Protein backbone atom coordinates (compact mmCIF):
# COMPACT_ATOMS: atom_id res chain seq x y z
CA UNK A 1 0.00 0.00 0.00
CA UNK A 2 1.21 3.55 -1.23
CA UNK A 3 -0.08 6.75 -0.47
CA UNK A 4 -1.42 7.63 -3.47
CA UNK A 5 -3.28 4.26 -3.29
CA UNK A 6 -4.71 5.94 -0.31
CA UNK A 7 -5.54 8.90 -1.66
CA UNK A 8 -7.34 7.43 -4.68
CA UNK A 9 -9.35 5.25 -3.05
CA UNK A 10 -10.28 8.30 -0.30
CA UNK A 11 -11.46 10.31 -3.37
CA UNK A 12 -13.63 7.13 -4.17
CA UNK A 13 -14.90 7.01 -1.02
CA UNK A 14 -15.83 10.94 -1.05
CA UNK A 15 -17.69 10.70 -4.15
CA UNK A 16 -19.36 7.87 -2.44
CA UNK A 17 -20.26 8.96 0.73
CA UNK A 18 -19.55 12.53 0.70
CA UNK A 19 -17.40 14.33 3.45
CA UNK A 20 -19.14 13.74 6.66
CA UNK A 21 -19.41 9.77 5.64
CA UNK A 22 -15.25 9.85 4.88
CA UNK A 23 -13.85 8.31 7.83
CA UNK A 24 -10.18 6.49 8.44
CA UNK A 25 -12.36 3.53 9.26
CA UNK A 26 -14.24 2.93 6.06
CA UNK A 27 -11.31 3.81 3.94
CA UNK A 28 -9.50 1.20 5.54
CA UNK A 29 -12.60 -1.68 4.73
CA UNK A 30 -12.24 -0.36 1.10
CA UNK A 31 -8.25 -0.92 1.20
CA UNK A 32 -8.35 -4.65 2.69
CA UNK A 33 -5.85 -2.98 5.53
CA UNK A 34 -6.77 -2.60 8.85
CA UNK A 35 -7.56 0.93 10.24
CA UNK A 36 -4.10 1.43 12.34
CA UNK A 37 -2.41 0.44 8.60
CA UNK A 38 -3.91 4.11 7.65
CA UNK A 39 -2.24 6.14 10.44
CA UNK A 40 1.54 5.56 8.60
CA UNK A 41 -0.17 7.26 5.40
CA UNK A 42 -2.40 9.74 7.03
CA UNK A 43 -2.57 10.31 11.00
CA UNK A 44 -6.07 11.58 11.12
CA UNK A 45 -8.78 12.79 9.33
CA UNK A 46 -6.93 16.60 8.88
CA UNK A 47 -4.30 15.27 7.09
CA UNK A 48 -6.20 12.95 5.01
CA UNK A 49 -8.34 16.02 4.09
CA UNK A 50 -5.34 18.23 3.56
CA UNK A 51 -3.80 15.22 1.20
CA UNK A 52 -7.50 14.84 -1.01
CA UNK A 53 -7.20 18.69 -1.50
CA UNK A 54 -3.96 18.69 -2.79
CA UNK A 55 -4.13 15.96 -5.27
CA UNK A 56 -7.83 17.94 -6.43
CA UNK A 57 -5.01 20.83 -6.81
CA UNK A 58 -2.25 18.37 -8.58
CA UNK A 59 -5.03 16.93 -11.17
CA UNK A 60 -6.83 20.08 -12.04
CA UNK A 61 -4.91 23.23 -10.75
CA UNK A 62 -3.54 24.04 -14.12
CA UNK A 63 -3.02 27.64 -13.35
CA UNK A 64 -1.50 27.46 -9.79
CA UNK A 65 1.90 28.46 -11.42
CA UNK A 66 1.68 31.56 -13.57
CA UNK A 67 2.43 30.26 -17.50
CA UNK A 68 4.86 32.00 -19.39
CA UNK A 69 4.42 35.31 -20.99
CA UNK A 70 0.80 35.54 -19.38
CA UNK A 71 -0.03 39.03 -17.37
CA UNK A 72 -0.78 39.06 -13.41
CA UNK A 73 -4.36 39.41 -15.01
CA UNK A 74 -4.43 36.89 -16.74
CA UNK A 75 -3.00 34.84 -14.27
CA UNK A 76 -5.47 35.67 -11.12
CA UNK A 77 -8.01 35.41 -13.50
CA UNK A 78 -7.15 32.00 -15.03
CA UNK A 79 -5.53 30.86 -11.14
CA UNK A 80 -9.37 31.52 -9.83
CA UNK A 81 -11.41 29.58 -12.62
CA UNK A 82 -8.78 25.80 -12.48
CA UNK A 83 -8.89 26.36 -8.74
CA UNK A 84 -13.08 26.10 -9.38
CA UNK A 85 -12.80 23.23 -11.25
CA UNK A 86 -10.45 22.02 -8.87
CA UNK A 87 -12.93 21.96 -6.46
CA UNK A 88 -15.65 21.14 -8.59
CA UNK A 89 -13.75 18.15 -8.94
CA UNK A 90 -15.28 15.65 -6.37
CA UNK A 91 -18.46 15.38 -4.17
CA UNK A 92 -18.37 18.17 -1.66
CA UNK A 93 -14.86 18.91 -2.81
CA UNK A 94 -14.67 22.55 -1.74
CA UNK A 95 -15.49 21.30 1.83
CA UNK A 96 -12.16 19.28 1.62
CA UNK A 97 -10.60 21.77 0.60
CA UNK A 98 -11.36 24.52 3.15
CA UNK A 99 -8.58 25.16 6.14
CA UNK A 100 -6.06 23.10 4.19
CA UNK A 101 -2.26 23.47 4.51
CA UNK A 102 0.41 23.25 1.62
CA UNK A 103 3.16 20.59 2.20
CA UNK A 104 6.78 21.46 1.30
CA UNK A 105 6.31 20.08 -2.30
CA UNK A 106 3.81 22.81 -2.61
CA UNK A 107 6.41 25.90 -1.61
CA UNK A 108 7.82 26.39 -5.07
CA UNK A 109 4.98 26.73 -6.61
CA UNK A 110 3.55 29.39 -3.95
CA UNK A 111 6.94 31.27 -3.81
CA UNK A 112 6.73 31.14 -7.70
CA UNK A 113 3.23 32.97 -7.83
CA UNK A 114 4.85 35.45 -4.98
CA UNK A 115 7.65 35.73 -7.04
CA UNK A 116 5.72 36.59 -10.40
CA UNK A 117 3.66 39.56 -8.55
CA UNK A 118 6.28 41.13 -7.30
CA UNK A 119 7.65 41.40 -10.66
CA UNK A 120 4.50 42.49 -12.30
CA UNK A 121 4.44 45.50 -9.93
CA UNK A 122 2.68 44.57 -6.81
CA UNK A 123 4.49 45.01 -2.99
CA UNK A 124 4.53 41.85 -1.22
CA UNK A 125 2.13 42.70 1.10
CA UNK A 126 -0.32 43.65 -2.06
CA UNK A 127 0.57 40.40 -3.85
CA UNK A 128 -0.45 38.40 -0.76
CA UNK A 129 -4.00 40.09 -0.38
CA UNK A 130 -4.64 39.72 -3.90
CA UNK A 131 -4.06 35.98 -3.99
CA UNK A 132 -5.82 35.48 -0.69
CA UNK A 133 -8.87 37.63 -2.20
CA UNK A 134 -9.22 35.31 -5.55
CA UNK A 135 -8.90 32.37 -3.85
CA UNK A 136 -11.55 33.48 -0.88
CA UNK A 137 -13.87 34.66 -3.42
CA UNK A 138 -13.57 31.45 -5.45
CA UNK A 139 -14.38 29.37 -2.23
CA UNK A 140 -17.19 31.20 -0.99
CA UNK A 141 -18.72 31.37 -4.92
CA UNK A 142 -18.82 27.57 -5.36
CA UNK A 143 -19.65 26.83 -1.46
CA UNK A 144 -22.81 29.01 -1.82
CA UNK A 145 -23.99 27.20 -5.51
CA UNK A 146 -23.50 23.90 -4.06
CA UNK A 147 -25.32 24.58 -0.88
CA UNK A 148 -28.20 26.10 -2.87
CA UNK A 149 -28.37 23.00 -4.69
CA UNK A 150 -29.32 20.95 -1.64
CA UNK A 151 -30.62 23.31 0.70
CA UNK A 152 -33.44 24.38 -2.33
CA UNK A 153 -34.95 20.51 -2.29
CA UNK A 154 -35.56 20.40 1.43
CA UNK A 155 -37.60 23.55 1.57
CA UNK A 156 -41.35 22.96 1.17
CA UNK A 157 -42.76 25.36 -1.33
CA UNK A 158 -44.72 28.18 -0.20
CA UNK A 159 -48.57 28.38 -1.08
CA UNK A 160 -47.96 32.69 -0.34
CA UNK A 161 -44.58 34.95 -1.39
CA UNK A 162 -45.15 38.41 -2.11
CA UNK A 163 -42.20 39.15 -3.82
CA UNK A 164 -41.55 43.12 -4.69
CA UNK A 165 -40.33 43.94 -7.72
CA UNK A 166 -36.57 44.80 -8.16
CA UNK A 167 -35.90 41.85 -6.33
CA UNK A 168 -38.19 39.37 -8.15
CA UNK A 169 -36.56 40.99 -11.34
CA UNK A 170 -32.63 40.55 -10.01
CA UNK A 171 -33.21 36.65 -8.89
CA UNK A 172 -35.07 35.80 -12.03
CA UNK A 173 -31.63 37.67 -13.75
CA UNK A 174 -29.44 35.80 -11.39
CA UNK A 175 -31.18 32.77 -12.46
CA UNK A 176 -31.63 32.65 -15.79
CA UNK A 177 -27.93 33.95 -16.28
CA UNK A 178 -26.31 31.54 -14.53
CA UNK A 179 -23.88 31.27 -10.93
CA UNK A 180 -20.86 30.91 -13.52
CA UNK A 181 -21.48 34.37 -15.01
CA UNK A 182 -22.01 35.50 -11.76
CA UNK A 183 -18.56 34.28 -10.82
CA UNK A 184 -17.05 35.63 -13.75
CA UNK A 185 -18.28 38.71 -12.81
CA UNK A 186 -16.75 39.26 -9.27
CA UNK A 187 -13.68 37.74 -10.21
CA UNK A 188 -13.54 40.66 -13.37
CA UNK A 189 -14.69 43.26 -10.71
CA UNK A 190 -11.28 42.25 -8.13
CA UNK A 191 -9.02 42.52 -10.92
CA UNK A 192 -10.27 45.78 -12.41
CA UNK A 193 -9.87 46.87 -8.68
CA UNK A 194 -6.22 45.56 -8.22
CA UNK A 195 -5.46 47.57 -11.28
CA UNK A 196 -7.03 50.25 -9.74
CA UNK A 197 -5.09 50.21 -6.63
CA UNK A 198 -1.67 49.77 -8.41
CA UNK A 199 -1.68 52.75 -10.49
CA UNK A 200 -2.90 54.73 -8.07
CA UNK A 201 0.70 53.63 -5.91
CA UNK B 1 -46.53 27.16 -10.70
CA UNK B 2 -44.60 30.28 -10.94
CA UNK B 3 -44.35 30.56 -6.99
CA UNK B 4 -43.18 27.19 -6.71
CA UNK B 5 -40.48 27.92 -9.59
CA UNK B 6 -39.22 31.15 -7.95
CA UNK B 7 -39.08 30.15 -4.02
CA UNK B 8 -36.13 27.97 -5.57
CA UNK B 9 -34.62 30.25 -7.59
CA UNK B 10 -31.46 31.65 -5.49
CA UNK B 11 -31.39 34.58 -3.80
CA UNK B 12 -28.76 36.25 -1.27
CA UNK B 13 -29.21 36.72 2.47
CA UNK B 14 -27.06 39.45 3.70
CA UNK C 1 -41.82 27.02 24.09
CA UNK C 2 -41.34 30.02 22.28
CA UNK C 3 -39.00 30.68 19.03
CA UNK C 4 -36.97 32.66 20.72
CA UNK C 5 -36.10 29.87 23.51
CA UNK C 6 -35.70 27.19 20.47
CA UNK C 7 -32.86 29.81 18.71
CA UNK C 8 -30.79 30.77 22.11
CA UNK C 9 -30.67 26.47 22.96
CA UNK C 10 -30.19 25.73 19.40
CA UNK C 11 -27.38 28.70 19.37
CA UNK C 12 -25.47 27.30 22.59
CA UNK C 13 -25.51 23.80 20.80
CA UNK C 14 -24.02 25.12 17.85
CA UNK C 15 -21.19 26.56 20.18
CA UNK C 16 -21.31 23.06 21.68
CA UNK C 17 -21.00 20.67 19.36
CA UNK C 18 -20.37 22.50 15.88
CA UNK C 19 -22.76 22.22 12.66
CA UNK C 20 -22.71 18.49 11.93
CA UNK C 21 -23.34 17.50 15.84
CA UNK C 22 -26.67 20.43 15.25
CA UNK C 23 -29.60 17.82 14.83
CA UNK C 24 -32.93 18.37 15.36
CA UNK C 25 -33.50 14.83 17.91
CA UNK C 26 -29.92 16.57 19.99
CA UNK C 27 -31.83 19.84 19.92
CA UNK C 28 -35.11 18.00 21.33
CA UNK C 29 -33.38 16.58 24.02
CA UNK C 30 -31.57 20.00 25.09
CA UNK C 31 -35.13 22.10 25.30
CA UNK C 32 -36.44 18.63 27.27
CA UNK C 33 -38.83 17.96 24.58
CA UNK C 34 -39.90 15.62 22.51
CA UNK C 35 -39.50 15.23 19.04
CA UNK C 36 -42.81 16.26 17.95
CA UNK C 37 -43.12 19.38 20.18
CA UNK C 38 -40.13 20.59 18.92
CA UNK C 39 -41.57 20.10 15.28
CA UNK C 40 -44.03 22.31 15.72
CA UNK C 41 -41.74 25.44 16.00
CA UNK C 42 -38.66 23.91 13.56
CA UNK C 43 -39.91 21.27 10.87
CA UNK C 44 -36.55 19.91 9.89
CA UNK C 45 -32.25 21.15 10.36
CA UNK C 46 -32.79 22.83 6.90
CA UNK C 47 -35.36 25.33 8.78
CA UNK C 48 -33.39 25.09 11.73
CA UNK C 49 -29.96 26.47 9.91
CA UNK C 50 -32.39 29.24 8.01
CA UNK C 51 -33.53 30.60 11.49
CA UNK C 52 -30.53 30.34 13.16
CA UNK C 53 -28.57 32.20 9.89
CA UNK C 54 -31.63 35.36 9.89
CA UNK C 55 -31.14 35.63 14.11
CA UNK C 56 -27.33 36.04 13.86
CA UNK C 57 -28.01 38.60 11.01
CA UNK C 58 -30.85 40.21 13.28
CA UNK C 59 -28.45 40.36 16.15
CA UNK C 60 -25.07 41.57 14.15
CA UNK C 61 -25.67 42.62 10.30
CA UNK C 62 -26.02 46.27 11.41
CA UNK C 63 -26.20 47.50 7.39
CA UNK C 64 -27.73 45.19 5.92
CA UNK C 65 -29.98 48.39 4.67
CA UNK C 66 -28.17 51.28 2.94
CA UNK C 67 -28.37 54.50 5.42
CA UNK C 68 -30.14 57.37 4.10
CA UNK C 69 -27.06 59.51 2.87
CA UNK C 70 -24.48 57.30 2.73
CA UNK C 71 -22.91 56.70 -0.63
CA UNK C 72 -23.08 53.50 -2.21
CA UNK C 73 -19.26 52.49 -1.74
CA UNK C 74 -20.02 52.98 2.15
CA UNK C 75 -22.94 51.01 1.99
CA UNK C 76 -21.42 47.98 0.36
CA UNK C 77 -18.10 48.37 2.34
CA UNK C 78 -20.17 48.44 5.53
CA UNK C 79 -22.57 45.77 4.39
CA UNK C 80 -19.91 43.27 4.33
CA UNK C 81 -18.04 44.45 7.44
CA UNK C 82 -21.28 43.66 9.49
CA UNK C 83 -21.97 40.54 7.74
CA UNK C 84 -18.46 39.37 7.96
CA UNK C 85 -19.39 40.06 12.06
CA UNK C 86 -22.71 37.46 11.82
CA UNK C 87 -20.98 34.95 10.25
CA UNK C 88 -17.79 35.25 12.86
CA UNK C 89 -20.39 35.17 15.88
CA UNK C 90 -21.15 31.38 16.45
CA UNK C 91 -18.66 28.05 15.94
CA UNK C 92 -18.80 27.39 11.85
CA UNK C 93 -21.02 29.86 11.67
CA UNK C 94 -20.18 30.68 7.73
CA UNK C 95 -21.16 26.74 7.33
CA UNK C 96 -24.70 27.93 9.24
CA UNK C 97 -25.30 30.70 6.67
CA UNK C 98 -24.36 28.85 3.91
CA UNK C 99 -26.66 28.26 1.27
CA UNK C 100 -29.71 30.25 3.28
CA UNK C 101 -32.50 32.24 2.32
CA UNK C 102 -34.31 35.45 3.57
CA UNK C 103 -38.30 34.92 4.79
CA UNK C 104 -40.85 37.59 3.32
CA UNK C 105 -39.98 39.57 6.70
CA UNK C 106 -36.40 40.36 4.84
CA UNK C 107 -37.96 41.02 1.23
CA UNK C 108 -38.17 44.52 2.03
CA UNK C 109 -34.52 45.39 3.13
CA UNK C 110 -33.25 42.95 -0.10
CA UNK C 111 -35.59 45.71 -2.53
CA UNK C 112 -33.98 48.69 -0.33
CA UNK C 113 -30.45 47.80 -1.04
CA UNK C 114 -31.76 47.61 -5.26
CA UNK C 115 -33.34 50.61 -5.04
CA UNK C 116 -30.59 52.23 -3.86
CA UNK C 117 -27.60 51.22 -5.97
CA UNK C 118 -30.01 51.45 -8.96
CA UNK C 119 -30.48 54.99 -7.43
CA UNK C 120 -26.87 55.77 -7.50
CA UNK C 121 -26.45 54.48 -11.15
CA UNK C 122 -25.91 51.10 -10.97
CA UNK C 123 -28.11 48.53 -13.64
CA UNK C 124 -30.03 46.12 -11.77
CA UNK C 125 -27.94 43.74 -13.21
CA UNK C 126 -24.90 45.20 -11.95
CA UNK C 127 -26.53 45.89 -8.37
CA UNK C 128 -27.15 42.25 -8.26
CA UNK C 129 -23.52 41.17 -9.12
CA UNK C 130 -22.09 44.11 -5.82
CA UNK C 131 -24.24 42.42 -4.04
CA UNK C 132 -23.11 39.13 -4.85
CA UNK C 133 -20.16 39.46 -5.28
CA UNK C 134 -19.41 41.21 -1.73
CA UNK C 135 -21.35 38.38 0.27
CA UNK C 136 -19.81 35.76 -1.42
CA UNK C 137 -16.22 36.97 -0.63
CA UNK C 138 -17.21 37.78 2.51
CA UNK C 139 -18.30 33.93 2.99
CA UNK C 140 -15.54 32.76 1.82
CA UNK C 141 -13.63 34.83 3.66
CA UNK C 142 -14.82 33.51 6.65
CA UNK C 143 -15.51 29.99 6.16
CA UNK C 144 -11.40 29.89 5.33
CA UNK C 145 -10.83 31.33 8.60
CA UNK C 146 -13.20 29.31 11.08
CA UNK C 147 -11.64 25.97 9.54
CA UNK C 148 -8.34 27.05 9.75
CA UNK C 149 -8.78 27.54 13.63
CA UNK C 150 -10.30 23.97 13.74
CA UNK C 151 -7.23 22.82 11.49
CA UNK C 152 -4.88 24.19 12.75
CA UNK C 153 -5.24 22.15 16.20
CA UNK C 154 -5.37 19.23 14.75
CA UNK C 155 -2.44 19.08 12.26
CA UNK C 156 1.35 17.70 14.27
CA UNK C 157 3.99 20.16 14.45
CA UNK C 158 6.62 19.41 11.10
CA UNK C 159 9.48 18.34 11.98
CA UNK C 160 11.36 21.28 10.18
CA UNK C 161 9.88 23.63 8.01
CA UNK C 162 11.79 25.04 5.19
CA UNK C 163 9.90 27.65 3.72
CA UNK C 164 11.38 29.63 0.90
CA UNK C 165 11.86 33.32 1.73
CA UNK C 166 9.18 35.15 0.25
CA UNK C 167 6.23 32.66 1.51
CA UNK C 168 7.68 33.35 5.13
CA UNK C 169 7.37 36.95 4.62
CA UNK C 170 4.14 36.85 3.44
CA UNK C 171 2.64 34.01 5.82
CA UNK C 172 4.22 36.25 9.06
CA UNK C 173 2.88 39.42 7.59
CA UNK C 174 -1.00 37.57 7.52
CA UNK C 175 -0.37 36.68 11.28
CA UNK C 176 1.07 39.48 12.22
CA UNK C 177 -2.19 41.45 11.10
CA UNK C 178 -4.72 38.82 11.59
CA UNK C 179 -7.91 38.26 8.85
CA UNK C 180 -9.47 41.44 8.96
CA UNK C 181 -6.88 43.59 6.91
CA UNK C 182 -6.83 41.53 4.20
CA UNK C 183 -10.64 41.27 4.23
CA UNK C 184 -10.52 44.90 3.79
CA UNK C 185 -8.14 45.08 1.45
CA UNK C 186 -9.90 42.54 -0.80
CA UNK C 187 -13.75 44.18 0.03
CA UNK C 188 -11.66 47.70 -1.35
CA UNK C 189 -10.78 46.09 -4.50
CA UNK C 190 -14.24 44.75 -4.98
CA UNK C 191 -15.39 48.52 -4.53
CA UNK C 192 -13.09 49.96 -6.65
CA UNK C 193 -13.60 47.45 -9.39
CA UNK C 194 -16.96 48.36 -9.42
CA UNK C 195 -16.29 51.96 -9.27
CA UNK C 196 -14.24 51.66 -12.67
CA UNK C 197 -17.07 49.81 -14.16
CA UNK C 198 -19.59 52.58 -13.15
CA UNK C 199 -17.53 55.28 -14.40
CA UNK C 200 -17.34 53.67 -17.65
CA UNK C 201 -20.88 53.20 -18.40
CA UNK D 1 7.68 26.06 20.60
CA UNK D 2 7.99 29.19 18.82
CA UNK D 3 8.21 26.29 15.95
CA UNK D 4 5.13 25.32 16.38
CA UNK D 5 3.48 28.28 16.50
CA UNK D 6 5.15 29.17 13.06
CA UNK D 7 3.37 25.88 12.22
CA UNK D 8 -0.03 27.27 13.07
CA UNK D 9 0.19 30.30 11.02
CA UNK D 10 -2.05 30.51 7.99
CA UNK D 11 -1.23 29.81 4.00
CA UNK D 12 -3.54 29.95 1.03
CA UNK D 13 -3.80 26.86 -0.79
CA UNK D 14 -4.19 27.77 -4.54
MG1 LIG E 1 -16.06 20.93 11.71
Amino acid sequence: LDKSKVINSALELLNEVGIEGLTTRKLAQKLGVEQPTLYWHVKNKRALLDALAIEMLDRHHTHFSPLEGESWQDFLRNNAKSFRNALLSHRDGAKVHLGTRPTEKQYETLENQLAFLTQQGFSLENALYALSAVGHFTLGSVLEDQEHQVAKEERETPTTDSMPPLLRQAIELFDHQGAEPAFLHGLESLIRGFEVQLTAL
Amino acid sequence: SVLAARARMWMWHW
